[PDB]
RNA sequence: GUUCUUUGUAAAGUGCCUUCGAAGAGUCGAGUUGUUUUGCAGCUCUAAGUGGGUGGUAAAUUCCAUCUAAAGCUAA
RNA sequence: GUUUGACCUCAAAUCAGGUAGGAGUACCCGCUGAAAAGCGGAGGAAAAGAAACCAACCGGGAUUGCCUUAGUAACGGCGAGUGAAGCGGCAAAAGCUCAAAUUUGAAAUCUGGUACCUUCGGUGCCCGAGUUGUAAUUUGGAGAGGG
């Protein structure tokens, strides 16, 4: 037959995350890979392959 | 006599020079020639006499005289009740072993088990550990080089027995070898069940040397650090020492309050002991200063007559706190006003204060006078990675300090709102710490 | 045609049969004005396009090419978050202040845990109608998820009242009928 | 009495057909599908308790050669 | 010829279960609901005891120790639902 | 990530939601052809652990087979149909009393993403022509039974091989 | 071998400390049928996570060993 | 708003670019199969191949092939006869890649078109593909974050 769903496990709420994963450095500082792409464009403009 | 007079290896000499030690305390000056002689010992000494270093020197002498590989053995084994005392003994022992060649480690219930497991798989030539986690590591970790046991020490068997780890200790000693093992143990007082473990441990016949209102402030767990900050600003230009539990929270609160630019001295086991001595000297001579310290680093040294004793964290030994405030009052003719922070789960401690029969004064809190820096705290933690990690470390070591606490009737982790604790540390979401709850 | 015949015969065979209650939480979804204000919120937090990204890159790169190293200062980018594993990744920290969930995904099973997962994690989820409308606010074709974590101080008060609005309109209205087996009525 | 016949995972076909013949012999015996562990044996008691048998029989085949 | 102790290599599968995977499995449990023989199985516990329940579950399964875990799991479900 | 949710939910097949989706989709696929192109993997996690990537050069076919194995024959059908494609792998999705359904990942060695990107350029080798025709796929190696273990002995084709060992005689220049 | 250039807070490696530390399900397996001499295939049923596979071992409410299946490539 | 548009699906293209077939087939790999034939699929080799291995030792260490094990074990109207494998010696030696937790301070990825250029390609621009996940990093022998 059919019957409504039991929510035994949802009703207890986790006050904490699952994983104790340490926070990375790059989440706090300006993005590095952005800056590498910036310096790529800088090298292309120094070679004049990209016009300002 | 002196430490530098006695026969020692030169890196141990460099170590003792850099720890600032020249002279000997008298009971340790007594026990050191039997410590070199190779006899078992028990000993009555005050907590913090330097009695860690007392065994640390001939243990490293034994490891120097044997010169065995890290794969070869473990040898020196240290049993100590408190996670905080374990970290203090470890932090003293680090530079000592660092000038030496051998290996040093930690086994603590509440640490990451795969970490301690991999360190045991590598092998550790000097183990410092809590009694409860040792049964897990001896029964469960495979391939761990156990058969050597060059020596073994117990510290404060009163505190093991008062926690109640003595049956675990009996199972440990029944796992432990005896013939290669020598046993040395320090305990300020003694009981019969202490002496029963002593009769099992001490392999030769040993020679042994034997030598008021409180403030209480009930606060919610979120606003208590803020209220500490507010009360510390209001009582600026008054020297005050704050008692903590975990050295990480000591270092983090010190770095935080120095980032809020009010002058704060730190005092903890991770602090280098010459720097520790410098900080204590500067606090004692400066006479208007903020001192952040743990419980037992404060226990390890005498205290100047202070404007305030503030105890933020839960105590290591509440009985020693009751004796400590009494000896603080009777020693200091200048009035030292003692307070402890409380959480509304902790009021049973109060009736144990009513078991202590000393008077008690409730110190009230105005909700209007709140420093309101918590948004700046959260913006700071979202900004600074370094402060973010130190905040997480103070939080982690704080919760593991609750885990390592004896009086469950006074402190249950199930009672505590970790959301408010994180907001006190300044996290809007509590970070995950791998803690049995 | 065949495909018109099947796409009309689809949604008949579904409603004719009993759907499990972990489905039909979908289409019990957000009403008109609240979804409208939610979109007004998230269009304030559009992510940067590839063209706008490359344009700012060319600006700062021409600056460094002159050099003319102007300053080193930028607060953070704030935007919606839209990668599905990234959306789940922002939960279980928790970091998701609001989550929008598309009702229509053809592999529905990609999505079905997310209401219960934000339920147990306490995250204020809301089921939105149409993943194309998610893709429009995130410069994709479809997105099927929409997480939002970081908000300026100008918008933070609007955020909290939107959360309370959703928890009133979604969590109170549809919670018991979420447990019930939907459909089953023939066509 | 009720009876139970249990084999291990080890089977040769000539090693197998004997168990068929024995199941043909005793009707109060049963012909349960084979157990996983040749080593753990206490569970079988529970199995006999779940089959209400008064004598249980177990066949261990080591290395497909020894019975 | 005397001894040497190797560092014993234990697979990371054999270490333990994480908090994450227990959360994953238990969160899948209430969402998935019960399969129909599990719907039978909870009722068969409640009606005719764990003896007949384990026997029917072993009949549904192949082996016996899995039937133990299945019956114990449905007992955990009954304990999680009925008292709570 | 969300793939662990999909895997653990995927292990509970006769659970109510999965059999609901299964029962809808079997009729829905019954409307369509024996073989056709699926827009996306219905079980993406299973496709990932079989090696699917979502880029050009990855084609997903859905194939219907009547109840060799059924899976290998299902691979052979789409191998015969899309000859330009190379069959990566396949997996079960759904079944009926009349038919089982499989979802097959094929990879084109003509597309320049596949001809570059050296994680997958090996499949451009002409030794990888029709792996299902030689049973070089996963289900092919299972039905050939090629692993390590004493449980693995001389079986069918290898049996003829060791029949070959009994059939040929080896002689040296100096007789031993 | 010469010769021209390549850096951008670029990429990597080793020791120590600290905090973590997630893996192949209609699969494993069970029964039956065919086929082979134990696998394979079909049909039905169908799991676990200090898990699982496999083998010896017993002075026995045993211990120990040894690998990580259900994804892939690889010259001679 | 009876309007307009996102998608999604499905069609159509004398649209652009590619690719499949057939022959041969000594060797190889699958399928079928009698008293081999046949079918299908490749290459210069193919297959297999980096242990859910073998062992029980003072352990060994991907696969392949040779000598030995050995006409032994085992099987078989235990009749006809069938018929291995571990180890050892040698030849040759080579190891690697995914799939699981976030880059979220910026999809960082790629096909295609076009303009040039030093063209088994490169650069630029623009369409697209792609978050229902393309890159970097990590495959337990750990590894990652930091310091």
């Amino acid at each position: 037959p059919y019957e409504p769903l039991i929510d035994w496990f949802t009703r207890h709420e986790e006050v904490m995350p699952l994983t104790a994963v340490p926070e990375p450095k790059r989440r706090f500082v300006p993005s590095k890979n952005e800056a590498k792409r910036v310096m790529k464009i800088v090298r292309a403009i120094r070679e004049g392959r990209i016009i300002p | 006599e002196k430490f530098e007079e006695l026969k020692l290896s030169q890196p141990t000499l460099k170590a003792i020079e850099k720890m600032g030690f020249t002279t000997m305390t008298s009971v340790q000056a007594r026990t050191i020639p039997p410590l070199l002689a190779g006899r078992d010992v028990l000993g009555a000494a005050k907590t913090g006499s330097g009695k860690t270093l007392a065994f640390l020197i001939p243990a490293i002498e034994l490891l120097h005289s044997l010169k065995f590989k890290p794969r070869n053995g473990t040898g020196i084994i240290v049993i100590t009740p408190t996670r905080e005392l374990a970290l203090q003994i470890f932090g003293v022992a680090r530079e000592l072993m660092e000038f030496h060649s051998q290996t040093f480690g930690i086994v603590i219930g509440g640490a990451n088990r795969r970490q301690e497991a991999e360190k045991l798989m590598k092998g550790v030539n000097m183990l410092i550990a809590t009694p409860g986690r040792l049964l897990d590591h001896l029964q469960n970790t495979k391939g761990f080089v156990f058969k050597n046991l060059k020596a073994l020490i117990i510290d404060e068997a009163d505190r093991i027995l008062e926690i109640g780890f003595e049956d675990e200790m009996r199972q440990i000693i029944k796992i432990l070898p005896n013939e290669d093992r020598q046993s040395m143990l320090f305990s300020a007082t003694q009981t019969t069940k202490v002496e029963d473990l002593a009769r099992i441990s001490l392999r030769p016949g040993p020679l042994f040397i034997n030598v008021l209102e409180q403030g209480y402030v009930v606060c919610d767990s979120d606003k208590r650090f803020l209220l500490l900050f507010s009360f510390l600003k209001r009582n600026q230009k008054k020297k005050i020492i704050v008692f903590l539990s975990s050295c990480n929270s000591v270092k983090y609160y010190a770095e935080l309050l120095n980032y809020i630019d009010l002058p704060v001295l730190e005092l903890h086991g991770k602090q280098k002991q010459q720097k520790r001595t410098n900080t204590f000297f500067e606090f004692c001579n400066a006479e208007r200063g903020i001192l952040i310290c743990t419980d037992v680093a404060a226990r390890g040294l005498d205290i100047p007559a202070v404007d305030w004793i503030i105890q933020f964290d839960p105590p290591d030994d509440p009985r020693d706190y009751i004796h400590r405030v009494g000896r603080t009052a009777r020693g200091t003719k200048g009035k030292g006003k003692s307070l402890m922070f409380l959480t509304p789960n902790e009021l049973g401690f109060l009736r144990y204060l009513k078991a202590s029969k000393v008077p008690l004064n409730e110190y009230e809190f105005p909700e209007n006078k709140i420093a309101n820096v918590q948004s700046q705290l959260e913006k700071l933690i979202k900004s600074n990675y370094y402060l973010h990690q130190t905040a997480k470390d103070g939080y982690r070591s704080y919760l593991q300090a609750y885990a390592s606490h004896s009086l469950k009737t006074v402190y249950q982790i199930d009672k505590l709102d970790l959301a408010k604790v994180a907001k006190s540390y300044g996290f809007p979401v509590p970070p995950k710490v791998n803690i049995t709850i | 045609p065949e495909y018109v015949r099947v796409q009309r015969q689809k949604k008949i065979l579904s409603i004719r049969l009993k759907v499990p209650p972990t489905i039909a939480q979908f289409q019990y979804t957000l009403d008109r004005n609240t979804a409208a204000e939610t979109f007004k919120l998230f269009n304030k937090y559009r992510p940067e396009t590839a063209a706008e990204k490359k344009e700012r890159l060319t600006k700062e790169a021409a600056a460094v090419a002159e050099g003319k190293s102007k300053q080193d200062a930028s607060p953070k980018p704030y935007a919606v978050k839209y990668g599905l594993n990234h959306v789940v990744a922002l939960i279980e920290n928790k970091k998701a202040k609001l989550v929008l969930i598309a009702n229509d995904v053809d592999p529905i099973e990609l999505v079905v845990f997310l209401p219960a997962l934000c339920k147990k994690m306490g995250v204020p989820y809301a089921i939105v109608k149409g993943k194309a409308r998610l893709g429009t606010l995130v410069n994709q074709k479809t997105s099927a998820v929409a997480a939002l974590t970081e908000v300026r101080a100008e918008d933070e008060a609007a955020l909290a009242k939107l959360v309370s609005t959703i928890d009133a309109n979604f969590a109170d209205k549809y919670d018991e009928v979420k447990k019930h087996w939907g459909g089953g009525i023939l066509g | 009495q009720r009876t139970l016949l249990i084999s291990s995972r080890g089977v040769n076909y000539r090693h197998r057909h004997l168990i068929q013949d024995l199941s043909g012999l005793l009707p109060h015996s049963r012909k349960e599908p084979k157990l996983d562990t040749k080593k753990d044996l206490q569970q079988l008691n529970e199995i006999a308790e779940l089959y209400n048998c008064n004598n249980v029989l177990f066949f261990e085949a080591r290395k497909h050669q020894d019975l | 010829v005397t001894s040497m102790t190797p560092a014993p290599k234990i697979s990371y599968k054999k270490g333990a279960a994480s908090n994450r995977t227990k959360f994953v499995r238990s969160l899948v449990r209430e969402i998935a609901g019960l399969s129909p023989y599990e719907r039978r199985l909870i009722d068969l516990i409640r009606n005719s005891g764990e003896k007949r329940a384990r026997k029917v579950a072993k009949k549904r399964l192949g082996s016996f120790t899995r039937a133990k875990a299945k019956v114990e799991e449905m007992n955990n479900i009954i304990a999680a639902s009925r008292r709570h | 990530g969300a793939y662990k949710y999909l895997e653990e939910l995927q292990r509970k097949k006769q659970s109510d939601v999965l059999r609901f989706l299964q029962r809808v989709r079997v009729w829905e696929y019954r409307q369509k052809n024996v073989i056709h192109r699926a827009a996306r993997p219905t079980r993406p996690d299973k496709a990932r652990r079989l090696g699917y990537k979502a880029k050009q050069g990855f084609v997903i076919y859905r194939v219907r087979v009547r109840r060799r194995s059924l899976r290998a024959t299902a691979e052979e059908r789409v191998g015969r149909r899309a000859a330009n494609l190379r069959v990566l792998n396949s997996y079960w999705v759904n079944q009926d009393s009349t038919y089982k359904y499989f979802e097959v990942i094929l990879v084109d060695p003509q597309h320049k993403a596949i001809r570059r990107d050296a994680r997958y350029n090996w499949i451009c080798d002409p030794v990888h022509k029709h792996r299902e025709a030689r049973g070089l796929t996963a289900t092919g190696k299972k039905s050939r039974g090629i692993n390590k273990g004493h449980k693995f002995n001389n079986t069918k084709a290898g049996r003829r091989k060791t029949w070959k060992r009994q059939n040929t005689l080896s002689l040296w220049r100096y007789r031993k």
